[PDB]
């Protein structure tokens, strides 16, 4: 029951269509790219948008090839592409496939300011199904059919210069995706949707922290119960909490449900707020 | 002067007094630090004549520690009680095997 | 921008090879090839030595408990035929 | 006898209570960071918390975080959490991973400093148990079972220099430590109960010396028995101290207590500021 | 026959019989840390105080942290903790591991100089021996037996380019080390002590080069015997020098001791000072 934002939807809509639609005189790109902060939601939206549509999607992690004890990139996204490939054949329906952090989440501190060898790979690989989309081939047992086009989402908190060529060349389009007050409302207002909040109360909220990431406002829902366990700590006493909960056949603890009101979602708000501030 | 017993033996290192688990440790070890491929083996019989014993799962090719060996054989064993369980070491240069020793007897 | 020069610690631990020199004792052979269009010529080398030895592109339990290297033919030189395309 | 801060008792209980309590819904970080200033109290009061509820825990070095063999930092976590998950199984009772000054182990000092892949992997390893810590198997393995949840408690000194995505409001709860003035009388208070000093002359003493570290009053109090060891070398002989106190076959030499006067502390912890003060020029 | 510093003395017995008596309510630091300007005496009267009270020493070199595999430099450390516990268990007597140089071993200087991991390592390793010095583990085995306690000396030229952690009151007893008009005169007529001079002498030398290291007073000796050793040369010859001290079969060349006095001391002291004068006022 999520809300999507109208202009994302709309740059994936225009993406995927043009790709699948055969229109002569012509060019599209192959590979969208979108970056922005994080906690922004973009994977999130993304998820949301092709289950609307109903469109199948292929996920691979970015560190499923960042890693150096993981295999191959270089044969891994030819082998994802080529199975996406198969499944509008059989399914019927159009299939994407996407990359998540494609230069993150490795461990490593650098994310993307220095180059590896696997940096390297990544790039070569795209590169070569960008040119030649039609036709995309293994180690062995080519095969002389061609495969279907498949649309390539690429999200990111920046993109190397490594990739300036393929955006010059506009074989690949960048989105920057930044939030605004009418998203933040439809964002806000979906989370909270089940919890009961007046329009009023919503605009407080995002006004309360007008420079926020999506991903905050989510994370305040988790510390509703807090006070309810530290309250219960006490009746029990902290000689013997471990043992009660941990490992003893007993009524599993009930909580009843917490309170809604925008004064315990400031309180919150300002906690978390303080805890950031002093980290960095 | 004194006869010898009838008693059935089972290869390399029957004849010493049963090892203890510390003592089968220090074997697998062993393996280890050579560099072979350690494996587990499961018979219902134990006959001179057959050669070859059902493999257990698969060999462990990225084996760290010797504890990761001993947990495969705990496995086999809770799983079949009745079961005959041996080790073995692969080599790859050599393609031959180099240790294979007896851990378990068919309980009761 | 800042540049610096560094030293450092180190923590410490594929048919298709220009670098090797035939052996005396080895069986040598010479193909005349012809790809297809939009195949590298290092590439369809690669794929000749391979097919004509071994194979094995992907590496199973059983590949594991021999020498890889040891049994596998290796593609050493490339030379163009002239006056004609691929 | 020692006092433990309320403050830092309920952030503590509720964390590994909640972990082993299952609330439907709510997702609940498996990470609880604590991070503040130099001798704060931060190592020793989970020492204390661990002791009055009376659970298990297992220990990591700082250090430990690097070895001559790529990838074996990274299996050493892997092990030392599967140890702790079978624990729960077997005692029946809580158990708790807590890896100790975890800056100066994955901790970026500064842009200069170059790092291996040693490095890499145990940001990675940490990231991944964070997020299935159900599902948590040793690299080559053809066990996969799924094994019990196990909460871990994080120390360092500073946070900024810290893998960015394991910090992470889903991924890790961090907690930031500053004792206040009620806070500093009560620990204080603590160490001094022995000795016998009225309210008004520990508040007095806390109010010399405001902006202090906790260690700081632990350091007057081990150091008002100088002079008594001073003396006891003295009347033995420089000669034969050795054998006096490391092979002898006597009564070892007992000590007085010492006058324990604010006058005589305030002179004490002057002397102390002075000592740091020479350093710091 | 050397004078040692009652205030030096008095600090290092202090310390480390208090490591090994177990007083009951008492949380003792281990690490003591001795600072101050080079050539004060810092290291050369520990090496006084140990023989004097005849207790074993292990040293580790300054320059010696940084190895080029990965966490090694911190493994060292552990094991030369090690080794000395063992020596209080069976030769039973108080024994010290001592760092020398720990300013250049584990400091950062300014923000341009690249470093390693190895520096964050060796910080991080000697915090924990500080904190549990009777757990101490080696990687690869572990083993739960404890071992003996053993106090560490430090000896540093600035401390400020160090991690902080690592320098506080619990972790680390702080030492600073700058002798007054009684100490030098105390220390440089322990020098002179066989030469004979009378006591307004002593104080005179003291007086006309104040600013000055003890280091000063001991390179003056040097330059006394200048003349006698050059005289030697010559009688000898350049030619055959070499086969006079290194491998010779002969009784060793004897020296008379000097006209020690005052005003050659001084003109000695004034050649020394413009000496060092000279590498101050450089250009390039
Ligand atoms: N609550 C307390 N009761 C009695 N003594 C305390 C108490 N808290 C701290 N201390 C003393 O001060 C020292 C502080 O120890 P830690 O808890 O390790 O400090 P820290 O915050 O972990 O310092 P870093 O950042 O790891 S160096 C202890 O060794 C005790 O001597
Ligand atoms: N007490 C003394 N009695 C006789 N000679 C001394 C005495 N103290 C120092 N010296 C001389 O001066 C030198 C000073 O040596 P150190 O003890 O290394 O000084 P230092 O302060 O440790 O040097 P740094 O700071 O490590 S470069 C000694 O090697 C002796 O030659
Ligand atoms: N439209 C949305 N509705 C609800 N939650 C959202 C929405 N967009 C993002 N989120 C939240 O964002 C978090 C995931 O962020 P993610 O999609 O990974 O962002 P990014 O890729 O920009 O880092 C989740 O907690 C999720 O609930
Ligand atoms: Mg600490
Ligand atoms: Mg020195």
């Amino acid at each position: 029951s999520y809300y999507i934002a109208p202009r994302f939807l709309d740059k994936l809509a225009v993406h995927i269509t043009k790709n699948f639609l055969n229109i002569p005189g012509v060019r599209v790109p192959l590979i969208l790219g979108i970056h922005g902060r994080k906690g922004e939601g973009k994977t999130f939206q993304c998820e949301l948008a092709f289950e609307k549509m109903g469109i199948e999607v292929t996920l691979i992690s970015g560190g499923e090839l960042e890693s150096p004890d993981a295999g191959d990139p270089a044969r891994l996204i030819r082998l994802r592409y080529r199975e996406t490939a198969e499944l509008i054949k059989v399914r019927g329906k159009m299939c994407v496939l996407m990359i998540n952090d494609l230069d993150a989440g490795a461990g490593r501190f650098d994310e993307g300011t220095q180059y590896t060898v696997n940096t390297q790979l990544v790039n070569a690989t795209l590169m070569n199904i960008a040119d030649n989309p039609t036709d995309v081939q293994l180690p062995g047992s080519y095969d002389s059919n061609p495969i279907r086009r498949v649309p390539i989402i690429v999200t990111g908190n920046d993109f190397s210069t490594l990739y300036a060529p393929l955006i010059r060349d506009g074989r690949m389009e960048k989105f920057y995706w930044e939030p605004n007050r009418d998203d933040k409302v439809g964002i806000v207002g979906g989370i909270f949707a089940e919890d009961g909040l007046s329009q009023r109360e919503i605009e407080q909220l995002v006004d309360t922290f007008p420079k926020q990431s999506i991903d905050f406002f989510s994370a305040l829902r988790s510390r509703i119960y807090d006070i309810q366990i530290r309250d219960f700590i006490h009746k029990v006493g902290f000689e013997r909490i471990s043992l009660r909960v941990v490992n003893s056949l007993e009524a599993p603890p009930e909580f009843k449900k917490p309170d809604f009101s925008l004064a315990h979602l400031i309180e919150s708000g300002n906690l978390v707020l303080g805890e950031q501030q002093r980290v960095d | 002067m004194q006869t010898l017993p009838k008693e059935r033996r089972y290869e390399t290192l029957s004849y010493l007094p049963p090892l203890t688990d510390v003592q089968i440790e220090k074997q697998v070890q062993y393996i280890l630090s050579q560099g072979y491929i350690p494996a587990v083996e499961f018979n219902e019989v134990s006959e001179p004549t057959e050669l070859y014993w059902t493999l257990w799962k698969l060999p462990l090719f990225g084996a760290k520690t010797s504890r990761e060996v001993l947990a495969e054989v705990q496995s086999c064993r809770s799983q079949y009680p009745g079961h005959y369980i041996r080790v073995v070491g692969f080599d790859n240069i050599k393609q031959c095997q180099i240790l294979s020793f007896i851990v378990h007897k068919p309980s009761r | 921008s800042y540049a610096q020069t560094k030293t450092q610690t180190k923590s410490g631990y594929t048919y298709y090879t220009p670098d090797y020199t035939p052996k005396d004792t080895d069986i040598l052979a010479a193909f005349r090839v012809t790809p297809q269009p939009g195949v590298p010529f290092e590439e369809a080398a690669a794929a000749v030595a391979a097919e004509s030895s071994t194979g094995t592109w992907t590496t199973v339990w059983t590949d594991l408990l021999t020498d890889l290297d040891r049994y596998k033919g290796r593609c050493y030189d490339i030379e163009p035929v002239p006056g004609e395309d691929n």
